[PDB]
Order: structure tokens, then C-alpha cells, then sequence
């Protein structure tokens, strides 16, 4: 015994639900 | 009244965890929600100033109705049955309940309308670092309709709004400690030619807190600190954040 | 984090290892091992020192075994505590619930 | 298993004259090597020739009182050759493999009662089992806040709320046994005495006699 | 739960270390006659003297190895409310159906 | 009574059903023998319901809870919620029963006519 040692933009998406930006 | 909100996101793998975990630090289970809102923007025929009889500045915005659709219009398997929200919403990743939401807008399947919840924000507190997402809602609901064109889109335009654009969201909420709410979500726009998934690959994650105040500094001061102690309490596991105001501005754009 | 935790036990399983060893090759130097060859770099020579060398072996290497030992039943028990961190469905009950009204209130029809 | 080695590594004990005389060997045994330790430290004035020697001398407050410095000596370079060259040289290192002997046959005991010491662990090994066989909330008492005393276990009313006193505590005795806790309802292994609700009704006619 | 039995494994491993113990304690008054020149049971002294190795050996890779699969678990992915809430009823309804008619 | 013992009872037949002291509710320490009685059994049903009861109290705190913003904290104004368990029992009990028996006399008033 001997050894060694994201889905998507969150930003956008919020960007889309408010101007209809995609 | 006053949203303060923190945001974040998971891939559909993360759910099932974080849902165990949402559950135990809440001490509710997660409740199966979904809604449909519907943007307005004023008619683009029309053309209106920006001042008031008493002269202030004020710049057109879009008008957002918002409620629920009972899954029976929604959902695409019986098979898949059951009651529960996140095996479900696998079922539901990349693409479309029946939907052709356009039916629903004027009636169909003579008529009276629904209720709806009308609403329209405000950009964000303006904020050099906020600790929180602090934004203005003013609404009101509609209750019935009553008229000639009682359809909603009637109604719309007689008051010289214009349909822009539309989205589903379905998800689980948890509802918690001093009006916290967990909302886990997807988002569906919704068109005519065609549905997708605007949250395809996970889950929109928004923890938030509705504050009647405003003029309460000290309740809002409160709202903060309990949003802040749940991001602080699952960081290191998720981390919740302030969106970009910009990117939540309802405005003409 | 895990990682950490284990590391510990890592080192307490290679001073168990170290030490057995001094306990028997320094059996050999407790012993007195006196060389005529002039290489052989061991030594035992003053009185009280050299046989202290036997008295500090004893206390040294035997607890350090012993403790290499305790420490990793420790270890041991760690981990496993680690691991110990971890009907008449229906309105059929309305009719239930009449039972026991008329049962326990009085009038007999 | 590892609390009951931590408790072995408590010193703990209840022990009357018992442990009272074993403590006062310690203070004496250990003082007397502490003791002859300063002899050692007055080999050091010895030294004296040089100010660093009188700084290492000043080690006795007799030294402080006994100004010289006092000894010498000469050359017995031969007197070293008889200590390694003497055939008692040669006999007093088998004095080396004697205690050495007696030392490993103390070594041989002392490892012995080793394993049975992991044997009364082995009681342990099976309340562990016990528990094996057969609410994860996590708490701390005593105060303090950080570290103190700290564990974790489950309750009782949950969803909906009747308010005062109302919970569940739980920890394990030497016994292999579980004790039950409460935070108040004061402990007694799976309780100590209980209050069922109970009922009882009364009827007073005698024909209304 | 089924983890029991990775915590009998450990429990178990915790035997083979006190046997690390036992084993080279006989190692120890072994050797003892050893270098008293007796050399009787040289073969003996031989065979419980890789035998601690052996038993340490044993014991160093199965905790190491749990300590691996724990890691590997970790890397696996109030409860008060619920079931007590709707429970309530389950209890009292069905004694009180028992009440009721029996046997 | 005294406020240091409450003991649950009613007017007709006298008659007395369940209790438990202002101090507490059942303590145990007793001889065992079995022979029931009448009201024995009827007893019995009385715990179930007067326990089942107070589920449904522990029910409708929940209904509230689970379903609107601030949770039900603080138990049961007017006692209206409080008043459920063992008041309603005892009103059901007593009095529909012993006052609809007092109407049918009254209706015996009524008890002339063919009818």
C-alpha cells in the first residue's frame, strides 16, 4: 500500500414577458 | 401595489431535487397553477400625446390580462394522469398543449366573457445594486362583461388597445413564510402559427413577495430581508437575483 | 467537502501502517543491537537513555497504534452517522358519521 | 461506535476515593519527574564560565544566592574507552535487550486488553444495528448558539396549530436503547408517564327516585 | 430503507479493525518469545504477523472504499403536516366504525 | 367549577358525560375488572366523535392555512372555531333531540284533528 493523490438566460426570458422580445 | 422579487432558473434535472428541498424549507408542498396572459398595446392607429389635463408626462404602455385555464383545456395526456406537477412537467417540456389560444380570446366551444386580471407595470425601482427587484403593479379586476361587444377583444378596443402578444405558464407554487410565494414555472408563447416553450430546458425560478405598502418603508424594508435570507439560505444551491430592469419594461418598449 | 473528510482518514490509515513497524524495528533497536560492522547507523549507548529509548517505544508507538485505532473507529462511526443524517374513503363516511349520531343520541324508532 | 470512543476520550468518570486517589498519584508521580527535571535545570548554572551560563544559572533562586561559578575538569578520554571497551560495556547492553524484554512483554499485555476493550465497543456495534432496525429535525440546547451541545430528531402536531409546548426530542443511551425527549409536555425512555384522554358518563334517574 | 445495508458494511469494517488490534496484540507476546531465542513457533510469529498487515490492509480499502461510495452517495441525489393531517380521521373513523358493529 | 375542575354535563335525565380536570385529562393508576354497562358503550362513542371533532378543527385551521396568504396563527375568535368541538356536541346531543321530543308534545297540542 503505497500510491498517490445552466437551462437558459434568466434576463431575456424575463425580457420576452414584458415587450414580447423573444 | 409593490413586487419585490428575486429570480433564478434550474434545468429540468435539478427539479425533482429542488422540489424535495423547496418542499422541506417551506414545510408545504408545491401546488400545481398555471396562466395565460395576454399583452395589449395601445392601437398603433390611434396617436396620442404625452401629457395630461394636468400637465404631466406620461408614456404609453402595454396592458397585460391575466388568468387561469383549467387544465382541461391544456393538457395532453390522461394516461399520464395523476396529480403530480414535476413528472408532469417532463410531459410538457419543448412543446404545446392543444393551446390556438386565439379561440378563447372571442368565446367559442351569444356569449358573455370571464373574468380577467388587468393589469400594467411599472420598470423596476431604479437602483444603483438593489438588494431586491422592487416593481409597481397597478390592477384591477374585471369581473363580467356586459354590451354589444362584451367579447374581451371587443372590449380591448373600445378602449383602443391592441392584442400584441400572448403566453402560458404553467407551474407548481409554494406558498410560505410572510406572503413569500415560490413560484417553480415554465413559459409558453403562445401564436397562431404555433407554440413553443420560451423556458424550454428548465424551469424559471421567481420567489416573491406582493407588498400593499409602498409607503410603508418599513415593511418594504422587512420584504427585503426575508427575500434576501432565502437566497442567502440556498445559496451555495441556487442563487437568486435581481433581473435587469431593462429587461422589465412593459413600456412602448 | 467529502473529499476533506476523508483525506483525514487517508492520513490516520497511513499512521496506523507507520508504527507497527517502529514497534517491531525498534524491538530491534530495544533489544540492543551493538554492531561490529561500522556502517550500521542504530544506536544504544548511556545507560538510562538507551533503555529509555525502550520506555518512550512503549507510551510512543503502542498508543500511536492504539490511537491510530481509536482515531479511525472514530472515522469509522463517523461516516455511518453521516449516513443516519438521512380506508372507508367517501360520502360511505357521512353514512358513518349518522351511525354514531343516532347511536349515541337517544329516541329509539 | 465513535461517540462511545469519544466518551473512553472524556476521562470521564464517577468515582469516589476511586477516582480521587488515582488523580492524586498523577499530581506526585508526575510531580517527582518535574522535580528531578530541575536538577537537570541546575546543571545548567554549572556551566557558568560565560553570561549566557549565568543567564541559564539565575534557573535557581539558590543560584540568585550562590554567586560562583563552581566546578572543572580534566581528561579521562581513556575513562571513555573503559565505558565502551570494559567487558561490563558489553554485559550492561544486555541490560538493553533485558528491559527491552520486560518492555515488549508490557506491550503484549497492554494490546491484549485492547480487543476486549473493542469489545465492550461491540455493544455499541449492536445498538447501532438496533437502530439500524426499527422528523430529521436538527437541534442545539444549552445555549450558547455555536457549537455547545447539538442533535437532531422529530415531533408531533405539524400542519394546523393548537400552539404551547408542542414537539418531540430524541437521543440514544448506553443501553442500545433510544431515549425520548420531549422539549417539554423532563425525559424518560419512550416516555415516563403518560396522560391518555380518556371519558366518562354519568346517568341520574332511579325512576326519578 | 436499504442503505442498512452499506451501514452493516461499515459496522462490519469496524469488527476488521478491531481485529487489526487483536490480530498484532498476539504479534506483540508472539515476538516476545521470538527474540527470547525460542524460536518455536517462528512460523506461528510468521503467520499472525502478515495477519495484522492483512486485517489492516482489509479495513484501510473497505473504508476507503465506503468513504469512495459516500462520496458517490452524495454525488447520488417539516414532514409533520402531511400525512398526520389527513391520518387524524384514519384512526378515529375506523375505531369508530369498530364501535359501531364487530367480530 | 372553582376554575381548578370542569366537569362536562347536562340537564336531562341528569345525566354527565366525559371529563378531564381544568388540571389535565386521564392519569394513569387503576384496578382492572370487566363487566361494561349501557352507558359504557354509548361512552365510548362519545370519545371517538368528541376526539374525531377537534380533527375536523384541526382540519379547517389547515383549509385556511393552506389556502390564503398570512397562515392561521391564533386559534379560534368569537370562539366560533373553538367553540366546535365539545360545544356542538353537547348542543346536538341535548338539545334538537330533548326540544324536538318537546315539540312533538306540542304538536299532540296539534294532535286532535284526524291529521
Amino acid at each position: 500500500k503505497h500510491d498517490f493523490k445552466k437551462p437558459f438566460n434568466v434576463d431575456d426570458v424575463l425580457k420576452f414577458t414584458f415587450t414580447g422580445e423573444k | 401595489v409593490q413586487q419585490l422579487s428575486l429570480f433564478g432558473s434550474i434545468g429540468d434535472d435539478g427539479y425533482d431535487l429542488l422540489i424535495s428541498t423547496l418542499t422541506t424549507i417551506s414545510g408545504n408542498p408545491p401546488l400545481l397553477y398555471n396562466s395565460l396572459c395576454t399583452v395589449w398595446k395601445p392601437n398603433p392607429s390611434y396617436d396620442v400625446e404625452n401629457v395630461n389635463s394636468r400637465n404631466q408626462l406620461v408614456e404609453p404602455n402595454r396592458i397585460k390580462l391575466s388568468k387561469e385555464v383549467p387544465f382541461s383545456y391544456l393538457i395532453d395526456e390522461t394516461m399520464m394522469d395523476k396529480p403530480l406537477n414535476f413528472r408532469i412537467l417532463k410531459s410538457f417540456t419543448n412543446d404545446k398543449i392543444p393551446l390556438n389560444y386565439a379561440m378563447t380570446r372571442n368565446i367559442l366551444h351569444n356569449e358573455s366573457c370571464s373574468p380577467w386580471s388587468l393589469q400594467i407595470s411599472d420598470i423596476p425601482a431604479a437602483g444603483n445594486n438593489r438588494s431586491v427587484s422592487m416593481q409597481t403593479i397597478a390592477e384591477t379586476i374585471i369581473l363580467s362583461s356586459a354590451g354589444k361587444n362584451s367579447s374581451v377583444s371587443s372590449l380591448m378596443n373600445g378602449l383602443g388597445y391592441v392584442f400584441e402578444f400572448q403566453y402560458l405558464t404553467i407551474g407548481v407554487k409554494f406558498f410560505m413564510k410572510h406572503g413569500l410565494i415560490l413560484e417553480l414555472q415554465k413559459i409558453w408563447q403562445i401564436e397562431e402559427a404555433g407554440n413553443s416553450q420560451i423556458t424550454s430546458g428548465g424551469f424559471l425560478l421567481k420567489a416573491y413577495i406582493n407588498v400593499s405598502r409602498g409607503t410603508d418603508i418599513d415593511r418594504i424594508n422587512y420584504t427585503e430581508t426575508a427575500l434576501m435570507n432565502l437566497k442567502k439560505e440556498l445559496q451555495g444551491y441556487i442563487e437568486l437575483s435581481v433581473p435587469d430592469r431593462q429587461s422589465m419594461d412593459s413600456r412602448v418598449a | 467537502m467529502s473529499n476533506q473528510a476523508l483525506y483525514e482518514k487517508l492520513e490516520q490509515t497511513r499512521t496506523i501502517l507507520s508504527v507497527k513497524l517502529a514497534e517491531l524495528i525498534n524491538m530491534t533497536t530495544i533489544a540492543d543491537r551493538n554492531d561490529d560492522d561500522e556502517g550500521s547507523f542504530a544506536q544504544e549507548n548511556s545507560e538510562l537513555a538507551v533503555a529509555t529509548t525502550s520506555v518512550m517505544m512503549v507510551n510512543n508507538q503502542t498508543m500511536q497504534l492504539i490511537k491510530n485505532v481509536q482515531d479511525l473507529l472514530i472515522l469509522t462511526r463517523s461516516i455511518k452517522e453521516k449516513w443516519l443524517l438521512n380506508f372507508d374513503e367517501k360520502q360511505i363516511e357521512e353514512l358513518l358519521d349518522n351511525c354514531i349520531e343516532t347511536f349515541v343520541a337517544e329516541k329509539t324508532t | 461506535n465513535e461517540n462511545g470512543e469519544t466518551d473512553d476520550n472524556i476521562e470521564t468518570v464517577m468515582t469516589q476515593e476511586q477516582f480521587v486517589k488515582r488523580r492524586r498519584d498523577m499530581l506526585e508521580h508526575i510531580n517527582l519527574a518535574m522535580n528531578e527535571s530541575s536538577l537537570a535545570l541546575e546543571f545548567v548554572s554549572l556551566l557558568l564560565s560565560s553570561v549566557k551560563e549565568s543567564t541559564g544559572m539565575s534557573s535557581m533562586s539558590p543560584f540568585l544566592r550562590k554567586v560562583v561559578k563552581p566546578s572543572s575538569l580534566n581528561s579521562d578520554k581513556i575513562p571513555y574507552v573503559a565505558p565502551t571497551k570494559k567487558e561490563y560495556i558489553e554485559l550492561d547492553i544486555l541490560n538493553k535487550g533485558w528491559k527491552l524484554q520486560s518492555l515488549n512483554e508490557s506491550k503484549d499485555l497492554l494490546r491484549a486488553s485492547f480487543n476486549k476493550l473493542s469489545s465492550i465497543l461491540q455493544n455499541e456495534h449492536d445498538y447501532w444495528n438496533k437502530i439500524m432496525q426499527s422528523v430529521i429535525f436538527k437541534i442545539r440546547d444549552r445555549t450558547s448558539g455555536q457549537k455547545l451541545l447539538a442533535i437532531k430528531y422529530g415531533y408531533e402536531d405539524s400542519g394546523s396549530t393548537y400552539k404551547h409546548d408542542r414537539g418531540i426530542a430524541n437521543i440514544r443511551n448506553n443501553i442500545e436503547s433510544q431515549n425520548l425527549d420531549l422539549i417539554p409536555h423532563g425525559t424518560d425512555f419512550v416516555h415516563s408517564v403518560k396522560k391518555f384522554l380518556r371519558v366518562r358518563i354519568f346517568t341520574k334517574i332511579e325512576s326519578e327516585d | 430503507p436499504y442503505i442498512q445495508e452499506r451501514l452493516k458494511s461499515l459496522n462490519d469494517i469496524e469488527t476488521q479493525l478491531c481485529s487489526m488490534l487483536q490480530e498484532a496484540s498476539q504479534v506483540t507476546f508472539i515476538f516476545g518469545e521470538l527474540k527470547r531465542g525460542n524460536e518455536s513457533v517462528k512460523p506461528q510469529f510468521e503467520n499472525h504477523v502478515k495477519q495484522f498487515y492483512e486485517r489492516l490492509d482489509k479495513s484501510t480499502t473497505q473504508l476507503r472504499k465506503e468513504i469512495q461510495l459516500l462520496d458517490e452517495n452524495v454525488g447520488t441525489r417539516a414532514l409533520g403536516q402531511d400525512t398526520e393531517k389527513m391520518e387524524e380521521q384514519l384512526d378515529l373513523l375506523s375505531a369508530i366504525l369498530d364501535p359501531s358493529k364487530s367480530k | 367549577i372553582e376554575n381548578e375542575n370542569k366537569v362536562i354535563i347536562e340537564l336531562p335525565n341528569e345525566k354527565f358525560e366525559i371529563e378531564l380536570l381544568s388540571l389535565d385529562d386521564d392519569s394513569i393508576v387503576n384496578h382492572e375488572q370487566d363487566l361494561p354497562k349501557i352507558n359504557d358503550k354509548r361512552a365510548n362513542l362519545m370519545l371517538v366523535m368528541l376526539r374525531l371533532l377537534l380533527v375536523v378543527i384541526f382540519k379547517k385551521t389547515l383549509r385556511s392555512r393552506i389556502s390564503s396568504p398570512h397562515g392561521l396563527i391564533n386559534l379560534n375568535v368569537d370562539d366560533d372555531i373553538l367553540i366546535i368541538r365539545p360545544i356542538l356536541g353537547k348542543v346536538r346531543f341535548a338539545n334538537y333531540k330533548l326540544l324536538l321530543k318537546k315539540i312533538i308534545k306540542d304538536y299532540v297540542l296539534d294532535i286532535v284533528p284526524g291529521s
